[PDB]
């Protein structure tokens, strides 16, 4: 049934479990024509695909040559993502493959279930949760190798870093999406935070700044600062 | 012109035959019903008046045998049986008539309404649906469950329609998922008419005895089966010139002679909206269209 604030540590038992979010699959731009209509401009895109388990995440970024001569792009959209999970799910070992993958928007329910007919032990479910992986494109690193590809490419992170080593799964996945949901936010305010200090550095393996414990106390509590402050703003109060 | 003498009527009942209904009171001296037009399927159904639970009946034909009511105390319910002796039925039936104990089938002569129902409905095909052989009627009730509700208990006492299911292999072509998804074409026209149904008339007749018996007995897989029918037909992108003129007419009778007061429980709203305007098949059915509009605009 659909994941909410109930069953929320489902997430990190050891059934193994991926979130697919479809956001940023078709991204466009919108312009004005020289006869002055409107027209717009595809750039690539991409599928995040995640076990908030162990923060492995499968990056399958979308190229724009995907889209052409096509129609109806937004509902194309949902089956490629579905066609791409299912071409992930068939290339894993057996003892790989996810019990469970929880989409992000229920428009994709349908396209993922039709195109895992041949998983029909893997289950497919919403969520309530309101979850911010559209933010995903704020991480510097991941928006730059998405923007740099010339064709079809997987790429793998782990999106916590070192984090676990320190850390459970828990704590990671709220520290993740907290950080997400500021990004969604206030975007220039929440990178402003993450990298106001010139001497904490982003290892070159790493997505995040190499903060110490009580550092990221001080970051976490900054990006709670911020939600609520937009939130005042949002709707005076 | 056939007949269905009944032994006795020990219990108060309302009788149906097709479309029509008489209540019968406690050992009421009622011997049968006469006038039955050959040459269509019938069904004579029954709801006691003690238990407005359970209605049942039988689909029988008159041109495969000789078919007469009894009731049976020990099952408690008025039970259709065969009379192999064409002599000794005969002479029932006669003395039956001259004693006037029958009502006569009431059809008006302009009314198409019965044939426009079962256009389609071969007894043979019934009973593969409800398979039960050694009898050549086929017992119904409310309660009946069918094979792909058995799958989501008691086979012998299932209604064995055809497994439709849009998303299952069956439905969709490997590397045309989308495709086949949104537009069912294949589906209909390769899997289910040239596999299953061989051609448009059996389809045709299964849909039109789904739907009666949703009607007659509310039975609720039936009902199911009958919109999952309808559904395959309007998202389908191709379907024959024929298939389509021959649908708007079938909905449009199964509409007309549904009770008002069912709509709620009988008609889906999803999958009439859809059909009716959004399916590719919005245009193609204008009498149902019309029928629909006009007596449950509520509905959509």
């Amino acid at each position: 049934g659909a994941m909410n604030s109930s069953n929320y540590a489902e997430l990190f038992n050891n059934d193994i479990k991926l979130f697919v979010d479809d956001t940023n699959v078709y991204r466009v731009t919108v312009h004005k024509t020289f006869e002055g209509n409107v027209a717009t401009k595809a750039i690539n895109g991409c599928i995040f695909t995640l076990n908030p388990k162990t923060g492995h995440l499968f990056l399958k970024i979308i190229h724009t040559s995907v889209w052409a001569g096509q129609k109806r792009l937004s509902q194309l959209a949902k089956w490629k993502t579905a066609e791409e999970v299912s071409a992930l799910v068939r290339s894993l070992p057996k003892e790989e493959q996810p019990k469970q993958i929880i989409v992000t928007r229920k428009a994709m329910l349908d396209p993922l279930e039709v195109h895992m007919l041949d998983f029909p032990n893997i289950a497919i479910r919403p969520t309530e949760l309101r979850l911010p992986f559209s933010a995903a494109m704020s991480i510097d690193k991941l928006s730059d190798v998405v923007m740099k590809a010339t064709e079809p490419q997987m790429v793998l992170f782990n999106i916590y870093d070192d984090w676990l080593d320190r850390i459970s799964s828990y704590t990671a996945f709220s520290r993740l999406t907290l950080l997400l949901r500021a990004l969604k936010t206030n975007e220039e305010s929440a990178k402003m935070i993450l990298l106001s200090d010139p001497t904490i550095t982003i290892k070159s393996y790493h997505l995040w700044p190499s903060f110490t414990d009580e550092q990221w106390i001080t970051i976490e509590s900054q990006m709670r600062d911020l939600i609520l402050t937009e939130y005042g703003r949002k709707y005076n109060v | 012109m056939n007949t269905v003498p009944f032994t006795s009527a020990p219990i108060e009942v309302t009788i149906g035959i097709d479309q029509y209904s008489f209540n019968v009171k406690e050992n009421q001296p009622f011997h049968g019903i006469k006038d039955i037009p050959i040459g269509h399927v019938h069904v004579i159904h029954f709801q006691h008046a003690d238990n407005s639970s359970m209605r049942y009946g039988y689909w029988f034909d008159c041109r495969m045998g000789n078919f007469y009511i009894q009731y049976d105390p020990k099952d408690g319910l008025y039970k259709m049986m065969e009379e192999r002796d064409g002599a000794k039925f005969e002479n029932i039936v006669h003395n039956f008539k001259e004693r006037q104990m029958m009502v006569s089938y009431p059809k008006i002569d302009e009314d198409d309404t019965w044939y426009n129902l079962t256009e389609f409905v071969q007894m043979d095909k019934i009973r593969k649906i409800v398979r039960k052989d050694e009898n050549q009627f086929s017992y119904v009730d409310s309660s009946m469950t069918t094979v792909q509700e058995n799958e989501l208990s008691d086979p012998a006492h299932s209604l064995n329609y055809t497994v439709i299911n849009f998303k299952s292999r069956e439905a969709i072509r490997p590397g045309h998922e989308m495709e086949d998804f949104l537009d069912k074409s294949y589906y209909l026209n390769t899997v289910m008419l040239q596999g299953i149904f061989k051609n448009s008339s059996n389809y045709f007749g299964e849909l039109q005895f789904a739907f009666l018996n949703a009607m007659f007995f509310g039975n609720y897989g039936s009902s199911l089966q009958w919109h999952a029918m309808i559904e395959l037909i309007c998202s389908s992108a191709t379907v024959p010139k024929h298939m389509l003129d021959k649908l708007d007419e079938i909905l449009y009778y199964q509409i007309k002679t549904l009770p008002e007061q069912y709509s709620d429980i009988l008609l889906n709203e999803r999958v009439w909206n859809i059909c009716l305007y959004s399916s590719f098949q919005k245009n193609s059915l204008h009498n149902t269209e019309k029928i629909m509009e006009n007596k449950y605009p509520e509905l959509l």
